[PDB]
């Protein structure tokens, strides 16, 4: 549900740009490693506004001379997860914390502390939380909970920032698989800024590469990742099966195409050892 | 060699009324070795890590470290041949500028202005840090802080690196780059260091796995034993390698691989000649 | 004057160094998230004082007040005299003094804070000025006096909240043990 | 590289931003009993004569120092205006009604006002504007140090306020990340009514002290793993040099306090 012709803003001048994102779909942003550069997301939302010309996103169209006043329905249909959420957490009990935002933006109370509930159980936790203290929560506890209350507002459009960062590895496997569910069920639209390429290999449809603040490519990761030269100019890398994939294919074996995750790579060596039996 | 640390006995808890945390911790530590205490998180190592130099006050079993047995008078004693870097990278610095960081263990024990400066500089430029001597700390990349501590426990000249939990908030070129600094610093002045550890990289280095789980010595074995427990891995604390990857692959899709692990070299030349002959 | 504090005593806890620094930096950020005007002006840097009172003591207190005192008022600008200092310590002595290793209670605070007004608010500070500035004495006390009175009730309720959240009991749990 | 110094500073190279902090803050603890010695005309004129002497002589432009005279504006007119309004008369007064007396005590007293709050603010603003942030802590605690003998701690406190001029950037970027990612969910900071300017900061208090605390926790104990035992036995690496430009600025301004002492009325 996002557009773009070469209307963006153009500090050193970001050039005009052009690109679409379907519904239902999945934007990995691997950004320029020194800075991630959320400001660069903020180009069009929050403070800092976007010129040049005209944006357009769902029934919301940003016209160049569009002042903060429009950009209040703005905050109550893209929601954006900050780096360690676990530093808003103020209220005295889960359930209220968690109706902070409709409460907010202005809901019946009664209403608002219903759907805590269906949205505590949406990110797999017991109701008995509801009753006790954030500060007296466990580490990743704290972490679903402040994702289940911005996830509170229903949006459709879900910014995620670093989000499996300070964990172990099976804390980022659930966190990215209650992503890809909350994906291919209720239907929303997640853009994802992170560092790690196995996230990006698997859980993507689409990709962008941003090197201070400048889009020089788009597309599926497929076209994307297939230019490695291109790639190590911006400090930027290829997941690992790429590499093997590449050490194998300097030895003298062939393939019809780059293999990203190891699963391709596997499934294109089971079936040519087989051929030879 | 004789052994470094001595730990046997070992049963505490931070919390009067809370489950057993660490239940007799009994292992040995030689002399210029690589270990690594890895377990799920619950488990509990960070309380070892933390009970090894001293910190919280145990009450059962006994800790000894270059000889001296660990009371609650020679603490301080221990301390000096004890460092370790801690889990945050934003919550270690005590100064206002990063000379002023490093030179703070020297300071600490007593010692001369005169004398300072050179050891300072040295140190800084051990690490390759010289260049950003000067500037203000909230100012550096992540892992440069890392890298700053660093420096200044390699200043204070110890023997033992504790390396609590510090490759968790970097990102993958301040975690290579750091462990091929700890890699150079072992290698030149023979610095036995233990290590807490999640990430697969670390611990392949090493020379000596140590499991703990639930308070408890389940296993002990060298690396190459230990990557090899397939899906549970994962439930132990680590990431499977990329080999691990590609072997656990093949098996659901019909085809059986070896069963030793293998680096990137030896799947290369097993794949290679098992194909190319046909 | 229910208690003596300790003109000497054993050194602290790192823990509690640390925290006094931490808080002496609440104080000293606190100053630019203010409400008010040029003439009109509402700050919250009484909070902290009384924070640091309540939860060390006051021989520490005073010293900690003195210091953030000179090095702010130095630091931002404006004139630099003893009377205000002199003006804090008493704030703060007479803040450890009514609250200090004391059940919270809302009488105590109440009688504390009108007291503190009153006395310093007024009298120390119109008499510091009046000396530093030459400025008549009979003629401005009563200005501020209006404003101080008008603004004292605000400060009880918010030093009582302040007192009685969660956050400050949590913190104690590990900061008294 | 682009440092951003906590409050404000100006790095221009001069004289005055090379002397050693010690002489400047002890100049301007006299300055202000120097000031109230002076009575006369002639006492204002030299008094005068240093201050735009020592001004001039730092190259600041005069647009910064006339900024810090903005938040003082009411006192001095409300001042000027009431001792011009009900003021001792004696002379030839130019309207008179009620209590309303226009003399040349009054044009004579005014402007004495005046020049006064001129000098104080100056040289007020010209401390701030002269030095760096950092080390008006380091001289404060060496001419503190004195203290030690009717034992009040004061490297304990030299200790601490090293520590709070380290740690307020942190809180103040921390402050920021706050008040963003709870604008997220749509508190409007700063909208509405003072009560409602009031009412919603509590979700800035509240996870600024946890953070705070946790951050003081976790600090103290890496550096107890240092070996931090405890103060006064502990050697210095960042010191002083006092040169000899602090001994002419000091030996000037005793020859002009002499001056103002032989020159003033007694």
């Amino acid at each position: 549900a996002i557009a773009f012709e070469h209307v963006t803003y153009t500090h050193t001048a970001l050039t005009d740009v052009s690109l679409t994102v379907p519904d239902r779909g999945y934007l990995a942003i691997i950004g320029h490693t020194g800075s991630g550069k959320s400001t660069l997301i903020q180009q069009l939302n929050a403070l800092l506004k976007p010129t040049s010309g005209t944006i357009k996103i769902d029934e919301f169209t940003i016209t160049p001379e569009t002042t903060n006043a429009a950009l209040k329905p703005l905050r109550q249909h893209v929601g954006m997860v900050f780096q360690f959420p676990e530093n808003q957490l103020f209220e005295e009990t889960v359930r209220q914390d968690i109706a902070f935002g409709p409460k907010n933006f202005g809901m019946a109370d009664a209403d608002a502390l219903a759907l805590a509930d269906e949205m505590l159980t949406t990110v797999g936790l017991d109701q008995s939380y509801a009753e006790r203290s954030p500060f007296e929560l466990s580490g990743g506890q704290m972490r679903r909970v402040a994702i289940a209350g911005v996830l509170a507002m229903q949006p459709k459009v879900l910014v995620l920032d670093e989000p499996t960062a300070g964990l172990d590895p099976q804390g980022r496997q659930e966190m990215m698989r209650l992503f890809a569910r909350l994906h291919q069920e209720q239907g929303l639209t997640i853009v994802l800024v992170t560092h790690q390429m196995e996230d990006v290999a698997q859980y993507a449809e689409q990709v962008a590469v941003m090197h201070e603040g400048r889009l020089m490519k788009f597309g599926t990761p497929a076209d994307v990742f297939s230019n490695r030269e291109w790639l190590q100019d911006h400090q930027l890398d290829v997941p690992q099966a790429a590499q093997f994939a590449r050490r194998l294919r300097d030895r003298g074996l062939t393939f019809p195409k780059q293999p990203l995750t190891a699963d391709q790579l596997a499934d294109y060596l089971a079936q040519q050892w087989a051929q030879r039996g | 060699t004789e052994n470094i640390i001595s730990v046997d006995h070992l049963t505490y808890q931070y919390d009067e009324n809370q489950a057993p945390a660490l239940t007799d911790v009994s292992f040995t530590v030689h002399a210029g070795e690589w270990l690594a205490i890895v377990g799920h998180n619950g488990s509990g190592k960070s309380t070892l890590a933390k009970s090894l130099d001293g910190l919280l006050p145990f009450t059962q079993g006994s800790v000894t470290v270059g000889g001296i047995t660990l009371t609650p008078e020679t603490v301080w004693q221990v301390r000096e041949q004890i460092g370790m870097i801690f889990q945050n990278p934003d919550n270690q610095f005590v100064g206002a500028t990063v000379e002023d960081d490093v030179a703070f263990g020297l300071e600490n024990r007593q010692i001369s202005r005169d004398e300072m400066v050179p050891r300072v500089q040295a140190a800084l430029a051990q690490v390759g840090m010289t260049s950003f001597a000067q500037r203000e700390p909230s100012s550096l990349s992540g892992g440069q802080k890392q890298r700053v501590a660093l420096a200044g426990i390699v200043a204070i000249a110890p023997k033992i690196l504790i390396l609590d939990e510090a490759t968790s908030m970097l990102d993958p070129q301040g975690r290579i780059e750091m462990l091929a600094i700890v890699r150079q610093l072992r290698q030149q002045q023979n610095l036995t260091v233990i290590s807490i550890t999640h990430d697969i990289d670390e611990a392949a280095s090493a020379d000596r796995v140590l499991v703990i789980d639930d308070g408890r010595l389940v296993d002990e074995a060298v690396p190459s034993q230990i990557f090899e427990r397939g899906t549970q891995l994962v439930e132990m604390g680590l990431d499977l390698p990329f080999t691990e990857k590609l072997k656990a692959a093949l098996r659901q899709r019909g085809i059986t691989p070896p069963t030793t692990y293998q680096t990137a070299a030896e799947m290369e030349e097993w794949l290679w000649q098992s194909l190319s002959n046909t | 004057m229910k208690t003596m504090a300790k003109t000497q005593l054993p050194k602290l806890d790192t823990l509690s160094m640390v925290t006094m620094g931490v808080l002496m930096a609440l104080q000293l950020v606190i100053s630019r998230f203010s409400v008010g005007n040029n003439f009109i002006k509402v700050s919250f840097t009484f909070l902290i004082v009384a924070l640091i009172a309540k939860w060390f003591g006051p021989w520490w207190g005073m010293l900690t007040a003195a210091v953030v005192d000179v090095i702010g008022t130095l630091m931002t600008g404006g004139p630099f005299f003893i009377g205000f200092t002199v003006s804090a310590v008493l704030g703060s002595l007479i803040y450890a003094v009514f609250l200090y290793r004391q059940p919270v209670s809302w009488w105590r605070v109440i009688g504390a804070s009108v007291l503190i007004a009153l006395l310093v608010n007024t009298l120390l500070n119109t008499l510091w000025v009046t000396i530093m500035y030459q400025t008549p004495f009979w003629s401005l006390l009563p200005v501020r006096a209006l404003k101080e009175l008008i603004v004292t009730p605000v400060q009880i309720v918010l030093v009582y909240l302040l007192l009685k959240s969660q956050v400050i009991q949590m913190i104690q749990a590990r900061l008294n043990k | 590289m682009s440092n951003f110094i906590f409050g404000r500073y100006l790095p221009l190279d001069s004289v005055v931003h090379r002397l050693d902090p010690r002489a400047k803050l002890m100049l301007s603890f006299c300055y202000i009993i120097v000031v109230f010695l002076a009575n006369n005309i002639w006492s204002y004129a030299i008094l005068i004569a240093f201050t735009v002497g020592a001004i001039l002589s730092s190259k600041i432009s005069l647009g910064f120092f006339l900024k810090g005279i903005r938040p003082l504006l009411w006192l001095i007119v409300f001042t000027v205006v009431l001792q011009l309004l009900f003021s001792p008369a004696g002379g030839h007064t130019y309207f008179h009604w009620a209590f309303i007396n226009v003399t040349q005590d009054g044009l004579i007293n005014a402007g004495y006002i005046f020049v006064r709050f001129l000098l104080i603010i100056m040289m007020s603003t010209l401390l701030t504007l002269s030095t760096q942030p950092l080390d008006i802590a380091t001289g404060l605690a060496s001419l503190m140090k004195p203290l030690r003998w009717v034992k009040v701690p004061v490297d304990t406190l030299a200790m601490m306020l090293s520590i709070a001029l380290r740690f307020v950037p942190t809180l103040m970027d921390e402050a920021t990340k706050i008040m963003n990612a709870q604008r997220a969910r749509g508190v409007d900071f700063g909208e509405g009514g003072l009560f409602k300017q009031a009412k919603s900061l509590i979700p800035l208090m509240v996870p600024l002290f946890m953070s705070a605390f946790n951050r003081a926790e976790d600090l103290s104990t890496a550096m107890e793993a240092r070996g931090y035992q405890d103060s006064e036995h502990r050697s210095q690496y960042r010191i002083l040099t006092w040169q000899r430009r602090d001994t002419v600025t000091w030996l000037l301004f005793l020859l002009g306090f002499v001056a103002i002492l032989i020159f003033r009325h007694w």
